[PDB]
């Protein structure tokens, strides 16, 4: 009962890094979008 | 305004209810010219809206002569009637289904109502059937049913390696040791040793 | 029982075993080493080139379209009733054992409420046993029923007149032209009033003329037709507030 | 169960040994000689039936188990699965010496595959009415031809008309289909520079 | 330049021999043998050769053999040249009221079966007729009653002459009562060509497909409103451009610049898409009863028609008044009114004069008023060519 | 002419402002579909 | 020239905006590069 | 753009006259020739490689193809040598090599 609560655990910490890792991606994809957006009211504000 | 010719505002006129004496009463002929006539004055939207509108009323009409005259007598109202024809006639005209998934929510609203007997006299032991035993399950929407005969015929789309019913103990206890988010080959192959 | 259902549980087996190996799309495939069932031949002679006959999904000549669903479903429905209830589905619905399994009854989107209306002048056409413009011409002056005279053309004309001119400003504008519109006639297009019900609404009734008047309103006479509030309001569409 | 824990965690080279281990096109070499066979499984190359009874309930691996040609079905899909997510993962990163390894990567797979089936299906219905196609009778002769077929009966050799003209036909699956149609969509992709 | 050789030259029973030759190396019409050979050999698919050849094959397992309303016939031990038999259904009056489809098979020569599937049954009847357009009728079964959504086979005789010129198989189901007789009729025509000259002819038709982009009957009815018995030529290129150019140049559909090049309106409808006819006409069902292109006359005049039915038909179909309708024609004869018959070809050409105002946006009435002051003010465009 | 020119920029801003938000209604709504993951399950059951 | 100026101080304005969200976006992107860390792993492979 | 255009259309034009006259039998179709002469015919103009890739993935999809058995004769101890043992891993793609 002890080893399958520690490999639980153990799997547990595994998905604690995996959602990490998608709330990381969600972030990234937020800066790149706002970097596009920021590219674009720089060409806006060349045409002005 | 009307869309129309002041000769059809004229007839128009000529439909008046209370008028003169010996002008005749218009007849029903004369009522569909004039429909037609200021049906022909209008555009693709007012005529599809025309048309809704139209059937919105023709099934309260069509409907109330129905449980009216010709229907058992248990039918007193457009609810019962939908409970009898299988369909919805209090539906508005902007809900869309076509025919066979028509056919499938009357034949499915039958058996719901034959399986609670809502109905006069259903018989027992066809409520037995391997098809109603299964219906509550499987049977009772197209997309259980057609998962089941797929799941028939092609067993492959919903095998998973991971999961499987009847298995031992030991290939869990590998699942168990393999499920992490870093798999090296020294760590597959000491699980796979244990 | 139970010979006859391992029996159909061995045919259905068999089934899968020669048609899971006749699939085309196993046919052109590297090193997938799968021998036909040496029964596809015996499959094809008996069932005539069935094997031979695969479908793409979606079509309704499928084993799992809502056409085979659909066939199914009314197989197994059809025999809660016997023939000659009037809740058996061949005489509650006629219509619905002669559906054509074509691939437009499967694919076509049309409204219900269409569906509904063919129904149900379907069957006043034909217990009538005239035309749908009989139906319509007998329902503008059927006086029987609540909800009911319906002069379509009536109806179809004062809505076509409230698509083109609501609030009725035309009148409201053209006043010479409006002196020879009648205020009950624009009360007709406001609102609905068949000529049928204008003919209830303006006739008098004197002590003499009143039995024969309940006859052409109602049917019968014997003054207790409704017996109850909940008739009254059923008979009219009626709420208990609104009765 | 190793070869889909390694796709899910997306270490693809032992992913691919994992499935050499039963399923290999390319073979195998058996003290230095290749061999005849490619499936590295015995009761695949025979079908050797685990199942007797497989319908007492709904399970694909019942069913699989009855005739192991499911499973060999299941692994060359699931090998379809792992090539295409190669092709994924190379054509995600958008450089042209990648881009060249995800189009191998999705030729690889539709030269495993072939040529998927598109004048050999049929478009061919002759249109029953639902009380036709929904015959007992029909059914009956069905299920009587098929006891008929198991038991081989010797072909009556009287010429009769087919009687069972109303049956539904045999569908091929979503699924291989599904990987036909994204892997053309994948190289119509790579062809242009999209 | 080479496909325009290709497209241009005329095919003879003489000619055609050396042209298979020229066209695709040896003779012996069994070149393909296959649908995927076509279909590989033309860069086609399968719905878009489909447009072009339904064989004779897979008769066994259907029950309707037309595909896209057309059905090519092969006969064999025609003296070994296996001529080919096009037949093409149109779909005249009253065909989706009241029947699923009306097929008419040619079994051998001077051998028909009609068949057919009624919508929507009549019990009261009992009287089955089925003539070809007022002539003679051809079969004529009393006591008989075709239930709904049921295949019937009805073996028919017709003669070449009748067949290879426009027919119209008339289904009537009458009751003896001199009461209604209900009508649901369809329009069939053969083409009969050996193989040699009809895989010619269907090359440069694919060709002209794959060349152009443009549909299979919408060349068929270019071709159809120039010539007969299908000959390519300069004229029908050229027509060809305008229908494009049209459909490009003003916002306009296909049909939409087919009737602007001196074609009608198309009642070709598919499973696919309805007609231009019943597009144009039959849509919104107008009082539940349907349109149907019958040599009627009606006195356009804002007055004295009283046959409501059909001109509030074309007045929603055109957008048009009385008045606007009754301009709309006298343009289209010069300021005049002979006589309005209802056919198909005052349809169109009524139709045509509503698009000239419209794809200019112009209202009729602004036409009439540039028409009074062009050089085409009493001008027929009744008898206009196509260049005029 | 310049006038026109910088309302087609600010529509090309708008538009990478709207493919960031497509792209965090697609990573949320698939995150939302999935209740729990194939790991977290798996701990649930070695828990219990 | 003083409208022309401010149009060249608006576009520094959106230059350092753009240089934060390409702060961000390197950031979370060499933070999803690694899955997991050096640590992270080990503590994987002692839980196993 | 007129380049790019007619790249596109003489590789239509000479693929189905390759196809036709002068081919090995067993090509029938546009795929069947990027099968056999190791480039693709249908790939755009705007898709740019160098001599060296080209002729790198032309040997690569030969190897693919005769590993598989998709070709004609394939000499089967060829296929155990220590490259090919070794080409799944590594010697498939120019990085892992």
């Amino acid at each position: 009962a002890s080893a399958t609560r520690i490999a639980a655990d153990k799997i547990s910490q595994s998905e604690i890094y995996r959602r990490r890792r998608q709330e990381w991606e969600i972030q990234r994809n937020n800066a790149e979008a706002e970097i596009k957006q920021i590219d674009a009211q720089l060409a806006t504000l060349a045409v002005r | 305004t009307l869309g129309i010719t002041p000769d059809g505002v004229a007839a128009l006129i000529k439909l008046k209810y209370v008028g003169e004496p010996e002008t005749p009463m218009p007849t029903f002929d004369d009522w569909q010219a004039a429909s037609t006539l200021l049906q022909a004055g209008l555009n693709s939207q007012q005529s599809d809206q025309l048309q809704a509108w139209l059937d919105e009323a023709t099934t309260t009409a069509a409907s109330a002569y129905y449980i009216k005259n010709g229907a058992p007598q248990q039918i007193k109202s457009r609810d019962e009637l939908y409970s009898y024809l299988l369909i919805d006639n209090q539906v508005s005209a902007q809900v869309k289904t076509t025919r066979v998934a028509e056919a499938i929510a009357s034949i499915q609203l039958y058996v719901n109502r034959a399986l609670n007997n809502v109905e006069g006299k259903v018989s027992k032991p066809v409520k037995t059937r391997q098809f109603f035993c299964d219906w509550e399950t499987y049977n009772r929407r197209y997309s259980t049913w057609a998962g089941v005969s797929e799941l028939a015929y092609y067993p492959e789309n919903y095998i998973d390696p991971t999961i499987r019913i009847g298995q031992t103990g030991m290939m869990n206890n590998l699942l168990q040791q393999l499920s992490q988010s870093q798999l090296n080959i020294d760590t597959v192959e000491d699980s796979f040793k244990n | 029982y139970q010979q006859a259902h391992q029996e159909s549980k061995q045919n259905k087996l068999e089934e899968l075993r020669i048609l899971s190996r006749a699939n085309p799309q196993l046919a052109n495939i590297t090193n997938l080493n799968i021998t036909p069932s040496t029964l596809n031949n015996s499959y094809n002679s008996w069932f005539y080139g069935r094997a031979h006959r695969f479908v793409k999904p979606g079509s309704i000549a499928s084993i799992f379209s809502p056409a085979a669903y659909l066939t199914e479903l009314y197989r197994e429905a059809k025999d809660f009733h016997p023939d000659n209830s009037q809740y058996h589905l061949n005489k509650r619905r006629p219509d619905i054992a002669s559906l054509a399994l074509t691939q437009n009854n499967m694919d076509e989107e049309i409204s219900t409420l269409s569906l509904s209306n063919e129904l149900l002048l379907h069957n006043i056409q034909t217990l009538e046993k005239t035309d749908y413009n009989g139906v319509m011409k007998m329902l503008s002056t059927y006086r029987q029923t609540g909800m009911t005279p319906y002069h379509l053309p009536y109806e179809s004309a004062r809505q076509a007149i409230l698509l083109q001119d609501k609030n009725l400003t035309a009148f409201s504008r053209n006043t010479d032209v409006a002196e020879l519109m009648d205020p009950t006639s624009l009360l007709a297009i406001k609102t609905d009033i068949s000529p049928e019900l204008y003919q209830i609404l303006v006739e008098e009734i004197t002590p003499e003329n009143s039995t024969e008047l309940m006859k052409k309103n109602f049917g019968t006479d014997d003054v207790l037709i409704f017996k109850s509030y909940a008739s009254l309001a059923r008979y009219y569409d009626l709420s208990y507030d609104e009765l | 169960m190793v070869f889909q824990r390694l796709l899910q965690e997306q270490n693809f080279t032992e992913s691919t040994r994992w499935l050499r281990y039963i399923w290999n096109p390319a073979g195998y070499s058996v003290q230095g000689e290749m061999q005849d066979y490619y499936w590295n499984v015995r009761p695949l190359e025979e079908d050797t039936s685990w199942n007797a009874n497989p319908l007492d309930s709904v399970d694909p691996d019942a069913v699989a188990q009855h005739d192991p040609m499911h499973y060999k079905v299941a692994t060359f899909m699931k090998m379809l699965d792992l090539l295409i997510t190669r092709g994924d993962s190379a054509y995600r990163q958008l450089e042209r010496d990648t881009l060249n390894e995800a189009k191998m990567w999705y030729v690889q797979a539709l030269t495993l595959l072939g040529d998927e089936p598109y004048f050999s299906l049929d478009n061919d219905w002759s249109e029953p009415r639902l009380e036709e196609a929904a015959s007992q009778t029909m059914r009956h002769h069905y299920q009587h031809k098929m006891l008929q077929l198991r038991q081989r009966a010797a072909l009556p050799t009287k010429r009769t008309a087919n009687s069972l003209t109303a049956l539904f036909l045999p569908q091929i699956n979503k699924k291989l289909q599904g990987y036909w149609q994204t892997l053309t969509q994948r190289l119509y992709n790579l062809r242009h520079n999209l | 330049p080479e496909l325009y050789q290709i497209l241009v030259e005329e095919i003879t029973p003489e000619n055609s021999t050396e042209l298979m030759k020229k066209n695709f190396g040896t003779d012996d019409v069994l070149i393909f043998k296959s649908y995927a050979s076509l279909a590989r050999y033309y860069d086609l698919s399968y719905d878009e050769l489909s447009l072009f050849v339904n064989l004779s094959f897979g008769k066994k397992n259907t029950n309707q053999q037309y595909k896209n309303e057309q059905l090519i016939t092969l006969v064999n031990d025609g003296n070994d040249t296996a001529t080919a038999r096009l037949i093409k259904r149109t779909r005249k009056d009253f065909y989706d009221s009241h029947l699923n489809y009306a097929e008419l098979i040619p079994i051998k020569e001077n051998e028909y079966k009609y068949n057919f599937s009624v919508k929507k049954t009549e019990p009261d009847h009992l009287d089955f007729r089925l003539q070809n357009g007022d002539k003679e009728y051809i079969y004529q079964d009393k006591n008989f009653v075709p239930i709904a959504n049921t295949h019937y086979s009805i073996p028919i005789k017709l003669t070449t002459e009748q067949i290879t010129n426009g027919i119209t198989l008339r289904l009537w189901r009458v009751k003896p009562n001199p009461s209604d007789a209900i009508n649901a009729n369809a329009h069939f025509k053969m083409m009969e060509f050996p193989g040699d000259i009809f895989l010619l002819k269907l090359n440069k038709a694919i060709r002209l497909y794959k060349a152009t982009g443009i549909s299979p009957e919408d060349i068929w009815q270019v071709i159809e409103s120039i010539y007969d018995d299908l000959t390519i030529d300069s004229n029908v290129l050229g027509k060809l451009f305008y229908v494009q150019y049209y459909m490009q140049h003003y916002n306009i559909s296909v049909s939409d610049a087919l009737v602007l090049c001196h074609s009608d309106i198309s009642q070709y409808s598919t499973k696919q898409q309805p007609s231009h006819f019943t597009m144009l006409f039959n849509t919104p069902l107008l009082n539940g009863q349907e349109f149907s292109a019958d040599n009627t006359k009606l006195d356009l005049t804002p007055g004295e028609s009283k046959n409501h039915f059909y001109l509030g038909i074309m007045k929603r179909a055109f957008r048009v008044n009385d008045t606007e309708l009754y301009t709309l024609w006298k343009l289209a004869n010069g300021g005049t009114n002979p006589e309005f018959m209802c056919s198909i070809e005052n349809l169109s050409l009524l139709y045509r004069v509503r698009l000239l105002a419209d794809i200019h946006h112009l209202t009729v009435n602004e036409l009439s008023m540039l028409l009074s002051v062009s050089p085409y003010v009493n001008t027929k465009i009744a008898l206009f060519s196509d260049t005029a | 002419d310049k006038v026109m020119a910088e309302i087609d920029a600010d529509k090309l801003a708008l538009q990478e402002s709207r493919h960031g938000a497509q792209s965090r209604f697609d990573s949320f709504n698939t995150l939302y579909d999935e209740d729990v993951n194939a790991g977290e399950k798996q701990a649930m059951d070695l828990y219990l």
